[PDB]
RNA sequence: CAAGCUUGAGUCUCGUAGAGGGGGGUAGAAUUCCAGGUGUAGCGGUGAAAUGCGUAGAGAUCUGGAGGAAUACCGGUGGCGAAGGCGGCCCCCUGGACGAAGACUGACGCUCAGGUGCGAAAGCGUGGGGAGCAAACAGGAUUAGAUACCCUGGUAGUCCACGCCGUAAACGAUGUCGACUUGGAGGUUGUGCCCUUGAGGCGUGGCUUCCGGAGCUAACGCGUUAAGUCGACCGCCUGGGGA
RNA sequence: UUCUUCUAAAAAAAA
């Protein structure tokens, strides 16, 4: 059965940048579109955008750089099998601070950088690079 | 090139003896769908016609068995 | 039902029952009782004519009627009854004009089934009719020899015959010792098997199990003296000469038989 | 109830006794609650291979609807009676009641 | 396959109409086939093979039909 | 299979708006029913085990619902099990 | 923890295809045996022979009868089943799958150590049945030898009822469930629209075969039915021999 | 149509 949406994004993401596809589209969730918010505001998606109103669909328009994708490797960290917490002083750099690490914090959900300098740590979502 | 196809017959009668016997050979034996080319839900069909006329004796098994 | 006595004591170790839940619990009918005395194997002359009988649980006659005369009178069966005389099961049948009498009980009877006799009977387990109006093919039991005698072939536990062919005035049937034998069409049958065919699959378990049946031991014949038996004598365990009964004749082979009369109606012997 | 095209082949011998015998049965039929959708007799017909050593047999058919309870019984009257030669109980899906093909 | 001579008909063109009709029907190769017992996978791996090369033939032939040999 | 009469029956007596037909109470009379039917059925026939296959289903089927109805409301399904005579 | 929602999962109405399973009948071809008619010196078998079958009449041919097993043609990298596996026809009981329109319950779901069930063929027990085939065995050949390959016979077994055994290169050498990622030619099975202006055209589902793009792979290859990109659970591996 | 087997020691280049 389908027991991870977010791992679901992510794959979706990665397989339509790989198909050189303009645009993907998946079922909607509100963890879904804050981590599409965030993507967006970090630039590494072109914008989002949620449709419907009882099974709503959010569509992520993809973003190509120079030919090639710009996304080049996404991977969930913290998966249903093994939960990843980590403290604020020990959180990962992903790809020496060029590239991000989605975190879930009490206050939101943001990037690695914004959590260390608002002094909390969280959840590990997923590392993007 | 399938006639039970072309007429649209919702199924096979086992009686239709004069329409049975073009589909057989002169040993008795049946025809193949490859040659004869009838598509393969009526060719199931009409070997259980088949079959059935040869067990109330409206066709012969062989051409031989006297 | 077979069931496997559990190992409690030697002589129960080995005992398998064949246990029969629809047998009638109590006494036999009393106006078809008889006496049926004992003889030890003893003729007339008051000499042993046939070795190893004697003793055994008493037992009473039960006046089974293997004519089955009684034509066109449908019959329910009251209940089913144990034998002592017989292989078989018997039946206690009830007539519509207020006859009891006693049958063989087929593979497939029970409490309450109706049965009846005659050349107009229907064509099912327990009805009796002549063997011409019977169709060919057919497994029949207690079937007679001469027409109006009885029945005399296929009546122990789980036997049964076939008529696998008629010519003119006469059948042949394939009998349960796989030897077709002719016998007139104007016999009586009855359809379908006899009941209790589990009966062979029992074992006695003990000596004093074939001891209640009245079957005194069985001295082998090389355990005796030569004045006893030809094959008697020997220092040690010795056996140099062809087996042969007491009285001198062959038994590993040799045929017996030397009735001509009836040789005639013996289609094909036995296998 | 459920309907069924029964075809039996009777001895060219009792061609006369055809008659009766499909009163026989019909009554039995109706009485048993039943429906009798068609019923044509083919007559005596030439057999395609020779069955029990005689090359002719007389055809009929009937299309019925009727409880199983009478139709195996109907079997066994036919297993029974040594003039009828063979029969096909076949099992259809609707009643059909058009004329079939050897009428003509 | 009965084959009856007609009138005013050769008999080596009645032998060869006779011959024709045997192969139709297949007499020749069902006795040989039957000739030996074939266990179930044999047949089984035969008619896989059988139908892999009435398959690659056809496939062989589509390619070539599409370049020269000079 | 059940008989559409039957499926009628059951789904007016068990149904609470008499057109549902999905109900976890009207399904595991559906499942009970088809398992009482076929009773008979594997009496006579012990070595159907390809149906036997599927009746397995059925009852795993009708155990998963049961713990689910208990799960959510217990006097449900306390009273189905009541007029269905099953034991647990 | 409480209240929900319908997309996952399931139920109902109308149908469709199928060697899916269990029980009972029945039809035809052929092999063997038995009895009879015709007929005479060979038959059978092989690379060549011989054992064997024949003047006590074989083989061949015709007629009648008995019995057991399996269903030519259809038949198809065709169909159904979770796997093992399932092939004449008819009836009874019965499981699963798929399609079109809705309606309904509302996460009820996926996997599963231990446990339970099913599980080819051979084998075992009890009781039947035994035509053909055929471990063991005997005889005849080949050979230096031939406890084999080839030939003539032939017993357990193969068949039926009920239990036991629980193993296979039990294989797709690829565990189950779900999501995403270019395509082409077919096979099989529903179903919607356009004039079915004939067997026409345009879609949309299920199963399945071959080729191939990116990608993966030690390579061969896999390639929307993945061995690609991911998520959940389980079983398993740590040099070869010993094992 | 049959046609078996050959034990036990080698050497190889380095801009």
């Amino acid at each position: 059965s389908m027991q991870d949406p977010i791992a679901d994004m992510l794959t979706r993401i990665r397989n339509g940048q790989a198909a050189n596809k303009a645009a993907v589209t998946m079922p909607s969730s509100k963890l879904k579109v804050a981590i599409a918010n965030v993507l967006k505001e970090e630039g590494f998606i072109e914008d989002f955008k949620v449709e419907g109103d009882t099974k709503p669909e959010l569509e992520l328009t993809l973003k190509y750089f120079q030919g090639k994708a710009v996304v080049e490797s996404i991977q969930r960290v913290s998966r249903p099998g093994l939960r990843i917490y980590k403290r604020k002083d020990e959180l990962p750099k992903v790809m020496a601070g060029l590239g991000i690490a989605v975190v879930s914090t009490s206050k939101g959900v943001m990037t690695d950088r914004a959590a260390r300098q608002a002094g909390l740590g969280g959840e590990i979502i997923c590392y993007v690079a | 090139f399938c006639r039970f196809t072309a007429e649209g017959v919702q199924e096979i009668d086992y009686k239709d003896i004069a329409t049975l016997k073009n589909y057989i050979t002169e040993s008795g034996k049946i025809v193949p769908s490859r040659i004869t080319g009838t598509r393969a839900k009526y060719q199931r069909q009409l070997a259980r016609a088949i079959k059935r006329a040869r067990y109330l004796s409206l066709l012969p098994y062989t051409d031989r068995h006297q | 039902a077979v069931v496997k006595c559990k190992p409690t004591s030697p002589g129960r170790r080995h005992v398998v029952k064949v246990v029969n839940p629809e047998l009638h619990k109590g006494k036999p009918f009393a106006p078809l009782l008889e006496k049926n005395s004992k003889s030890g194997g003893r003729n007339n002359n008051g000499r042993i004519t046939t070795r190893h009988i004697g003793g055994g649980h008493k037992q009473a006659y039960r006046i089974v009627d293997f004519k089955r005369n009684k034509d066109g009178i449908p019959a329910v069966v009251e209940r089913l009854e144990y034998d002592p005389n017989r292989s078989a099961n018997i039946a206690l049948v009830l007539y519509k004009d207020g006859e009891r009498r006693y049958i063989l009980a087929p593979k497939g009877l029970k409490a309450g089934d109706q049965i009846q006799s005659g050349v107009d009977a229907a064509i099912k387990p327990g009805n009796t009719l002549p063997m011409r109006n019977i169709p060919v093919g057919s497994t029949v039991h207690n079937v007679e020899m001469k027409p109006g005698k009885g029945g005399q072939l296929a009546r122990s536990a789980g036997t049964y015959v076939q008529i696998v062919a008629r010519d003119g005035a006469y059948v042949t049937l394939r009998l349960r010792s796989g030897e077709m034998r002719k016998v007139e069409a104007d016999c009586r049958a009855t359809l379908g098997e006899v009941g209790n065919a589990e009966h062979m699959l029992r074992v006695l378990g003990k000596a004093g199990a074939a001891r209640w049946r009245g079957v005194r031991p069985t001295v082998r014949g090389t355990a005796m003296n030569p004045v006893d038996h030809p094959h008697g004598g020997g220092e040690g365990r010795n056996f140099g000469k062809h087996p042969v009964t007491p009285w001198g004749v062959q038994t590993k082979g040799k045929k017996t038989r030397s009735n001509k009369r009836t040789d005639k109606f013996i289609v094909r012997r036995r296998s | 109830m459920r309907h069924y095209e029964i075809v039996f082949m009777v001895h060219p011998d009792q061609s006369e006794q055809v008659p009766g015998m499909i009163e026989r049965y019909t009554a039995a039929i109706t009485g048993a609650e039943g429906k009798i959708h068609r019923l044509e007799d083919w007559g005596r017909r030439q057999l395609a291979y020779p069955i029990n050593k005689l090359h002719k047999a007389h055809y009929v058919l009937m299309n019925v609807e009727a409880p199983q309870e009478v139709i195996d019984e109907l079997e066994t009257t036919f297993r029974f009676n040594d003039a009828v030669i063979r029969s096909m109980v076949m099992r259809t899906k609707h009643a059909v009641t058009e004329a079939s093909p050897m009428v003509k | 396959p009965v084959i009856k001579v007609r009138e005013n008909e050769p008999f080596d063109v009645a032998l060869r109409r006779f011959k024709r009709s045997c192969e139709k029907a297949g007499v020749l190769a069902e006795v040989r086939r039957r000739e030996f017992y074939e266990k179930p996978t044999t047949e089984r791996k035969r008619a896989k093979a059988s139908a892999v090369k009435r398959h690659a033939k056809k496939l062989a032939r589509e390619n070539a039909r599409r370049t020269r040999l000079y | 299979s059940l008989s559409t009469e039957a499926t009628a029956k059951i789904v007016s007596e068990f149904g609470r708006d008499a057109n549902d037909t999905g109900s976890t109470e009207v399904q595991v009379a559906l499942l009970t029913a088809q398992i009482n039917h076929l009773q008979g059925h594997f009496a006579e026939h012990k070595k159907d085990h390809h149906s036997r296959r599927g009746l397995l289903r059925m009852v795993s089927q009708r155990r998963k619902l049961l713990d689910y109805l208990k799960r959510k409301d217990v006097a449900r399904y306390t009273q189905l099990i009541e007029r269905l005579g099953l034991r647990r």
